[PDB]
């Protein structure tokens, strides 16, 4: 299957500073990459789909982008409610998620 | 509003089986496939399999091929995953999600903790 | 044909009509057995005519362009003569349901001067009528044979005259001095090699048929002379 | 006139309350559609386009209890336009790239109702059917071109194909006078192909065509041999004739390239050496060696020599003869 | 009389049915799930920058107007019902001149499941535009696209989708390949939005990854080019006093090199 | 499905008693028809046949009071087969030799009714149009190929043409990538051609094509220079 | 009635290429009714025949 | 410029051989055959423009 690898295993960016999370796919996945936020003791929450489109009801700070095999989720100004593990997955084939990336201050 | 409610916390000894349910609400249950996801403590989400509720066609992850069997009931808008030959490695929290498109999983389950010991 | 349903008594002797009424009445399903592709004419309107008499006679004529299939046998080419047919019959109605027959005026062949027949000359026409048996029944078939006689005037200037003239170029090798080794070979190799091109382009005019034709025979013999002429100097030196 | 009136009521009765949308015995056992072909001609086998054009009287028969009549004791053949008011199989040819039914003076089509209900339905069809050809042994090659007759919308649970007459279904194959080929054999097969949408019935009409080598011998091989034969006359020319032998050798080797290039243009852009190619390339080596034979002679003299001409006058005819024997035995047999 | 039960069902479905209005008009977007089965990947015409492809173009959508209850759960029908109901107006953005085969009958199938779902496949021969950058010709590879979508309905009206995983939705027949001088390495798919004068439209893109096979050009241009270069170098081994012989060597090869250069370009645009 | 029934009644009223034989404002002022092209591609620019092949999305926009509705707030995109039940302008390309509307998966047309009565009518057309080329300076030549959109049966007293958006009516010209031509310029004109049958509106879309000489050095000049 | 139509008629022009390429031809274009004889349909030029 | 000039230049070209010394046989022979073969191609190529 396609393995998704998130380069920053953890992030310690301070509150209010731009933080970028990366997500690498071993092979082509088109634009079928989605980003999910999982706060502790919570189910995943869809944030970005299509590798660029923002799910309805999500704050506008989140902005994903990326060509095939190179996908990034950039938070322009991380706030006190964006601290959680972030999951990137692909649905171009049988769905495989990436290792969660955790944020800290 | 949509809501995927699941069975709840479980405890079980190795060797015996277990069944977990995922109750759909708010949308036409047969329109969208239901996916099952596994998440061990502090580990990446793993896809088990999905079932087409309309005709109950199932596709399984090769790792979980045989370990899990997916069944659905049209009458009660519920999806069931049955696990057999449980071991320590099978202790995790299991989620159910609906694939709204071929782009994203729209609504996820509450999460069903499982413990084998 | 006669159609008792379409009989009317009045002062009018004939109802002369356009293509509009053709689809309303029964028309025989005549098709051409050897037509690779045919089409009617539709500009400005469908080139069809229909006339109905009192007794029930129906006259139905239409203009057709038929790309018929004539199985040429070019064993002797370009002197071949062919008898190209044009068969037709009802596609569905067997001999017990549709019988055809040539009228007294068999085929009113038009003025042959304006025809696009350049290669051939229209010698004459011949008609027949016979019953062909098939899996779906016995059908009456009527075939028109057109006899076409080839003219070789173009092929002489196109093929033979170049083939004749090039062979003469070999002969002048002999009058050229034997000591001129490059000159003789120059003429010989140039003469034979262009003979190869003439054979191919001459052979190109023919289709891909697996048998030597009369045109092929002429070029091959001309090939022997040019080759022998070159070989004549080879032994001469 | 009683039959004309009686036949009119019968045919009018059948088409009244007839649903073209439902097949015979809809929601029931599959309808068995018998097929029967009569090849009128095989116009042209094209290697460039990898297809052949075939004209046939495609006929297919099936049963329809709705179209069963018994008042009149005869088989009703009706206008071809009635076919638009009756259910007919949705037969299609999976290979066809461009096909049509002839339409002069009327649509070349047939309908014939029988009292039991059997519907005899025939079409005159010209099909340009795809046939991918393995030209590795070309022109000593043998092609197997097929025609894949299949139902599109109806699975094996709704329709069923068979050759009406186990081996007498297809006729006319013997008389077909194909110029380039000779139809060695023809086989009639029935299968069941499975797609993601279901299982469908298949009939295959194969034609094992064999190349007529005669056309190419006069056109391709004979020029190559004579070009190769005349290459050797350089060996009988005096060694001190550089202007002559070089002109001869250069003339011959260039001609082989033109023949090879000219020949390959007529064929498709096929990325492998065919039997013809392995002969033209083989002949190229001999003529080129003959050119190098003189260059070897010239260098040894200016830069004994008569012996090289003599041995080359014997070796070259022989080793080329063996090249023919090994070539023709490998390919012709 | 046995079929009269099914005839009354079809009459009921089409009673008061308006095939001019898409399902869920003014209420919902029309989701069209589509997949392609390539029965053969036709030849590539680099001269015209195009390729041919024969497909079973399957597309499925939900139409609540076509729900029914009866002895059968699926109504397996013919092309006639296709024209009676609403079907999507899909078209190929880079298509040049495609054929909807209708021999012997319109090569289409229409199946109505009892829940209103429709399966509507059709056999097509699409001749599509493949822009080629021939900078590395003949050692070049191309990703020929096959884009399609609705002609009239914007993203807010009909949205397209792959019926299976996007990787698993374009399937090529194992024995279906009419390529001569190319290899079908594989295909990739994607979906996006395209702006136009009329509005935003969903475009379903498939890229067939081709790679030319240089076997032909090796033995048509390179080998003649290599040998004529060898021919010109035979002159170096001839005595310098053979002026006519070495001169014919030079002119003949130069002229041969000229015709090869002119001949080589004739294949491509 | 309540809104579907409402739309059905509205769309049914418009075509009820709709005389397809009569243009909008028949017996009244001319109907103004707005056009805007989207050049999909230009191919087969052939001087042997003196023509070029043009693929485009040819949209026409005009007002038809008979097709005005107010109940529905949204614009109705209807199945393309409705166009056969509606009056549409009889526009033809005068220099067109051979044209067709693309046919798969269906007829490549669009009908979109707007509440005020406006009708957006689009076609995807591949037209082989005649372009007479002055080859005197060939291959270092600039050709001027045109497309002559004109109404056949309706004179200027019955119909008018205008480029909808003016100079922004035609798009895609920059993207078009001809192999041996550079599309240096394109222009849009509005004429009134007079025939013996009356005066008719005319829209002319001219592209000035400049030939690329790089190909001809490889095959034409350098071989002759080296010889 | 005025009934006009746009056509691309491909008419036959028999040529005598005796003086080719210094040859001139008078290519005809003949038309008339297919079904109506001279006693039923007659054709005429709308203006002077020259114009 | 397609047929008459190539014919006129070939015949003018063939008459260049009259000014070449008689002792140069290969030069004048290749003058001859090359012009005749040139003429043959012109004849065949001239007909293809006509039926
Ligand atoms: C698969 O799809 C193809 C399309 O790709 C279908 O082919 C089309 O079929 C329809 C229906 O049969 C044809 O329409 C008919 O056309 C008649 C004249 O067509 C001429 O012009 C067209 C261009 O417009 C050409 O394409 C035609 O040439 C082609 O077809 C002929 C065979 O028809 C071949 O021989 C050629 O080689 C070409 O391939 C023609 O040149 C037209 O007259 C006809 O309309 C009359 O009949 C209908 C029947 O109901 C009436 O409603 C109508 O009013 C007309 O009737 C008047 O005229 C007749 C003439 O005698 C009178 O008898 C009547 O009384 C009345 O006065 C009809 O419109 C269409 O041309 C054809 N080709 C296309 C669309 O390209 C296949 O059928 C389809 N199925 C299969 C199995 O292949
Ligand atoms: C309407 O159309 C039908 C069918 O086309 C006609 O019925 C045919 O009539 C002919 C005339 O007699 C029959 O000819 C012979 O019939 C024999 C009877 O075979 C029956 O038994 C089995 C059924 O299991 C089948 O063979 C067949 O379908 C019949 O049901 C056949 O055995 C004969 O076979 C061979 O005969 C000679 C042998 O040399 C050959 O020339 C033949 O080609 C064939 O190989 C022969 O067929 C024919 O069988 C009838 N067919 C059917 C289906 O009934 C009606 O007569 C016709 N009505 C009219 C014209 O009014
Ligand atoms: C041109 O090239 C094609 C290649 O595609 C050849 O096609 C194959 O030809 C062979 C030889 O005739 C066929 O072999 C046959 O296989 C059948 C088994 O497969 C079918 O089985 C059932 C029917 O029973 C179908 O429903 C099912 O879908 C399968 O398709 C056999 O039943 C056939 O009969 C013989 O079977 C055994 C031998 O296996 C014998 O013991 C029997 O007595 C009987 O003789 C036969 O074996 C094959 O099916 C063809 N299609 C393919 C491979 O796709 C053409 O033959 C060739 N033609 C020419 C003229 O060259
Ligand atoms: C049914 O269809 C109608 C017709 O399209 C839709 O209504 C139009 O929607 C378009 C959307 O493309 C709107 O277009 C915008 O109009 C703005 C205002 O234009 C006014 O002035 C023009 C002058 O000719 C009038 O024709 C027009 O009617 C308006 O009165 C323009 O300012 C816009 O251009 C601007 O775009 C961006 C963002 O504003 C700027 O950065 C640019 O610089 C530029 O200034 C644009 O053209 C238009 O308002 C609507 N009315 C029309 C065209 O008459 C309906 O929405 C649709 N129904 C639906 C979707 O339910
Ligand atoms: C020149 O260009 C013009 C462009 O206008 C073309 O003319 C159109 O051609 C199409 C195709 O033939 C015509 O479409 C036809 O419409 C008929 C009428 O439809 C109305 O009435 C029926 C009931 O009679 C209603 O059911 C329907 O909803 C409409 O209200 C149809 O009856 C025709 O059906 C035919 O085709 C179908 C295809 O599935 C068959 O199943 C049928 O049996 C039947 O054969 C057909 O759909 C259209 O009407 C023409 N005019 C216009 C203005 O569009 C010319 O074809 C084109 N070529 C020439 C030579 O002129
Ligand atoms: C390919 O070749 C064609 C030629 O057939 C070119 O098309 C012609 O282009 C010219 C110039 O664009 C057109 O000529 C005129 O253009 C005017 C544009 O306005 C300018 O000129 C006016 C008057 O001189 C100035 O007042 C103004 O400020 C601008 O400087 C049009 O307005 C003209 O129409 C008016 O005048 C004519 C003649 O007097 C009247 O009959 C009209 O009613 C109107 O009042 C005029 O069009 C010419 O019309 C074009 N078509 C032709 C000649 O058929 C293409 O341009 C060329 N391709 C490219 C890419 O350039
Ligand atoms: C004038 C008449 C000549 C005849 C004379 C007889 C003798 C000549 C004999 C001729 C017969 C041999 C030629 C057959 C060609 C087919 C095989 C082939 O192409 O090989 C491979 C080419 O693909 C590669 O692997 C790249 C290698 C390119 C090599 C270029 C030639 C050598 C250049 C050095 C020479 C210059 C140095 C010389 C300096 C002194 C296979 O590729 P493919 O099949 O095309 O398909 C693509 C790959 N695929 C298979 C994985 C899909
Ligand atoms: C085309 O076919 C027709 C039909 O066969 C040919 O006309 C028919 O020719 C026969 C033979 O001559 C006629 O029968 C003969 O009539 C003469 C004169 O009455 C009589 O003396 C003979 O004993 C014999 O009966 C037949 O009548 C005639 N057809 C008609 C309708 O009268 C015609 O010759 C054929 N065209 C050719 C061969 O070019
Ligand atoms: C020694 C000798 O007799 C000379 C006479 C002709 C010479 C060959 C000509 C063609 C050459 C092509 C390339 O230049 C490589 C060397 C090459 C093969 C040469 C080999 C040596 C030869 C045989
Ligand atoms: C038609 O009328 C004529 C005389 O007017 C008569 O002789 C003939 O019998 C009539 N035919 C009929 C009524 O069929
Ligand atoms: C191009 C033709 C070469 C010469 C053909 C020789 C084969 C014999 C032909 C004559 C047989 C009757
Ligand atoms: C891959 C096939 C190679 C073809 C080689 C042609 C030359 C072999 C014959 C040489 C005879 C001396
Ligand atoms: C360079 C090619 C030379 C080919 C020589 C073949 C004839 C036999 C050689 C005998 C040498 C004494
Ligand atoms: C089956 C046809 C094979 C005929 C082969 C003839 C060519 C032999 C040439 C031998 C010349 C030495
Ligand atoms: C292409 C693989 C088969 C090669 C056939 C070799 C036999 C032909 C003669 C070669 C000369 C020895
Ligand atoms: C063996 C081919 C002919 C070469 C000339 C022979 C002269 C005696
Ligand atoms: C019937 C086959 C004849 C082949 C031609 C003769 C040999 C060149
Ligand atoms: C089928 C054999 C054709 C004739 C062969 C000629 C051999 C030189
Ligand atoms: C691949 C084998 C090639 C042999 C050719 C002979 C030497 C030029
Ligand atoms: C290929 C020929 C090599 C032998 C030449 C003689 C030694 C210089
Ligand atoms: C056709 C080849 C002739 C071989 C002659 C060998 C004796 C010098
Ligand atoms: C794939 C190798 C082709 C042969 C190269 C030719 C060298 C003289
Ligand atoms: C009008 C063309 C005249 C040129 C003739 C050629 C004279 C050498």
């Amino acid at each position: 299957y396609i393995v998704m690898t998130q380069s920053p295993k953890s992030m310690s960016m301070s509150l209010g500073e731009r933080v970028t999370l990366s997500c690498r796919a071993s092979e082509y996945v088109g634009s079928y990459v989605s980003w999910y936020q999982q706060k502790p003791e919570q189910s995943p929450k869809l944030l970005i789909y299509g590798a660029s489109n923002r799910y309805t009801g999500v704050p506008d700070r989140f902005a994903g982008s990326g060509s095939a095999t190179d996908f990034t989720l950039t938070i322009t100004s991380v706030q006190a409610e964006d601290l959680a593990d972030y999951h990137c997955g692909q649905t171009y084939n049988y769905p495989t998620f990436g290792g969660g990336t955790k944020l800290e201050i | 509003e949509i809501q995927l409610q699941q069975s709840g916390p479980e405890l079980v000894k190795p060797g015996t089986s277990v069944k977990v349910s995922c109750k759909a609400s708010g949308y036409s249950f047969t329109d969208y496939n239901m996916y099952w996801v596994k998440q061990s403590h502090g580990k990446s989400l793993e896809w088990i399999g999905y079932i087409d509720p309309y005709n109950a066609d199932t596709t399984y992850n090769r790792e979980f091929k045989g370990k899990a069997t997916l069944t659905v009931d049209k009458s009660s808008s519920t999806a069931f995953m049955h696990l057999n030959s449980l071991t320590s490695e099978d202790s995790a929290v299991y989620y159910c999600a609906r694939k709204r498109n071929n782009f994203y999983f729209d609504y996820w389950g509450q999460g069903t903790p499982l413990t084998v010991s | 044909w006669y159609d008792r349903r379409l009989k009317f008594n009045s002062t009018i002797k004939v109802l002369r009509l356009n293509s509009n009424m053709v689809g309303k009445i029964w028309i025989p399903d005549t098709f051409f057995r050897n037509s690779k592709k045919a089409d009617a004419h539709w500009i400005t309107t469908p080139n069809r005519m229909l006339r109905i008499w009192n007794d029930g006679r129906v006259l139905y004529t239409l203009r057709l362009t038929i790309d018929a299939e004539c199985q040429l046998q070019l064993h002797n080419f370009p002197m071949d003569e062919h008898s190209c047919p044009l068969e037709f019959s009802s596609y569905g109605y067997p001999r017990e349901e549709i019988v055809y027959q040539w009228k007294r005026s068999s085929v009113e062949v038009g003025d042959t001067r304006s025809w696009r027949l350049y290669q051939f000359s229209f010698v004459g026409l011949r008609n027949t009528t016979e019953v062909v048996k098939t899996t779906s029944g016995d059908y009456v078939v009527m075939s028109v044979y057109f006899d076409l006689s080839r003219r070789m005037g173009y092929f002489t200037i196109q093929t033979y005259i170049p083939c004749t003239l090039i062979v003469v170029l070999s002969w002048v090798s002999f009058w050229i001095n034997k000591d001129a080794v490059p000159a003789r070979t120059s003429l010989g190799i140039t003469t034979v090699l262009t003979m190869t091109t003439l054979s191919t382009i001459a052979r190109k005019s023919l289709p891909k048929v697996s048998y030597v034709t009369a045109m092929d025979l002429f070029v091959s013999v001309c090939f022997i002379f040019v080759f022998s002429a070159l070989v004549e100097y080879g032994t001469l030196h | 006139p009683s039959n004309m009136s009686l036949v009119k009521e019968t045919v009018d009765r059948l088409l009244k309350g007839y649903d073209i949308r439902l097949r015979p015995d809809f929601g029931g056992p599959p309808v068995a559609v018998g097929m029967n072909i009569d090849i009128a001609s095989i116009d042209m086998v094209s290697e460039v386009n990898m297809d052949y054009t075939l004209t046939m009287y495609f006929q297919q028969a099936w049963r329809d209890k709705r179209l069963s009549y018994n008042v009149i004791p005869l088989n009703l053949t009706l206008d071809n336009r009635v076919a638009d008011q009756l259910w007919v199989p949705d037969t299609y040819f999976l290979n066809d790239k461009k096909s049509f039914v002839h339409g002069v003076t009327v649509k070349n089509r047939m309908i014939r109702l029988h009292p039991d209900g059997t519907v005899l339905y025939g079409l005159r069809i010209t099909t340009t059917a795809a046939c991918m050809m393995d030209l590795r042994r070309y022109p000593l090659d043998e092609q197997n071109c097929t025609l894949e007759i299949e139902s599109y919308g109806y699975t094996t649970d709704d329709i069923e194909f068979y050759w009406r007459g186990d081996d007498n279904a297809v006729t006319g194959v013997t008389k077909i006078e194909l110029p380039q080929f000779s139809i060695v054999d023809y086989k009639l097969i029935t299968k069941k192909v499975v797609f993601s949408t279901g299982s469908y019935p298949r009939l295959s009409l194969s034609f094992k065509l064999k190349r007529n080598i005669g056309y190419f011998i006069l056109q391709t091989y004979m020029p190559s041999i004579l070009i190769t034969i005349l290459s050797w006359v350089s060996f009988w020319i005096n060694y001190d004739a550089s202007a002559a032998r070089v002109a001869l050798g250069i003339t011959t080797v260039l001609t082989m390239t033109t023949i090879n290039t000219h020949l390959r243009e007529t064929l498709p852009k096929i990325p492998y050496v065919k039997a013809i190619d392995m002969y033209l390339m083989g002949c190229f080596v001999f003529v080129f060696m003959a050119l190098l034979e003189y260059a070897l002679v010239n260098y040894i003299f200016f830069g004994d020599v008569n012996a090289i001409d003599r041995w080359s006058r014997i070796f070259f005819p022989v080793v080329f003869s063996f090249f023919n024997i090994v070539y023709w035995l490998y390919y012709v047999n | 009389d046995n079929t009269t039960v099914f005839t009354r069902i079809l009459d009921r479905l089409l009673d008061g049915y308006d095939n001019r209005l898409r399902p869920g008009l003014g209420e919902r977007v029309t989701e069209v799930k589509t997949d392609i089965f390539v029965t053969s990947f036709g030849p590539v015409s680099d001269h015209d920058m195009e390729y041919t492809i024969d497909v079973f173009f399957r597309q499925s959508w939900k139409d609540e107007r076509l729900k029914f209850k009866g002895p059968m759960t699926v109504l397996r029908l013919n092309n006639l019902m296709a024209s009676k109901i609403w079907t999507p107006d899909t078209f190929f953005h880079n298509g040049k001149k495609s054929v909807a085969h209708n021999m012997t009958m319109p090569n289409k199938l229409l199946r109505i499941t009892e829940d209103g779902t429709l399966l509507y496949t059709m056999r097509l021969t699409v001749r599509a535009e493949c822009p080629m950058h021939l900078e590395d010709f003949p050692m070049d590879a191309h990703a020929c696209p096959l884009k399609f979508g609705s002609y009239a309905y914007t993203r807010a009206e009909v949205v397209y989708e792959w019926t299976r995983e996007p990787a698993r939705s374009v399937v090529v027949a194992e024995d279906g390949s009419r390529l001569n001088q190319y290899d079908l390495l594989g295909q990739t798919v994607d979906s996006g939005i395209v702006q136009s004068s009329t509005g935003e439209y969903v475009v379903m893109t498939t890229h067939f990854h081709l790679k030319r096979k240089i076997g032909y050009f090796v033995i048509q241009t390179y080998l003649p080019c290599i040998m004529t270069v060898i021919l010109s170098q035979v002159s170096f081994w001839l005595n310098r006093e053979s002026v006519p012989a070495r001169t014919v060597f030079g002119v003949t090869t130069v002229l041969t090199m000229t015709t090869l250069s002119i001949s080589a370009r004739n294949s491509l645009p």
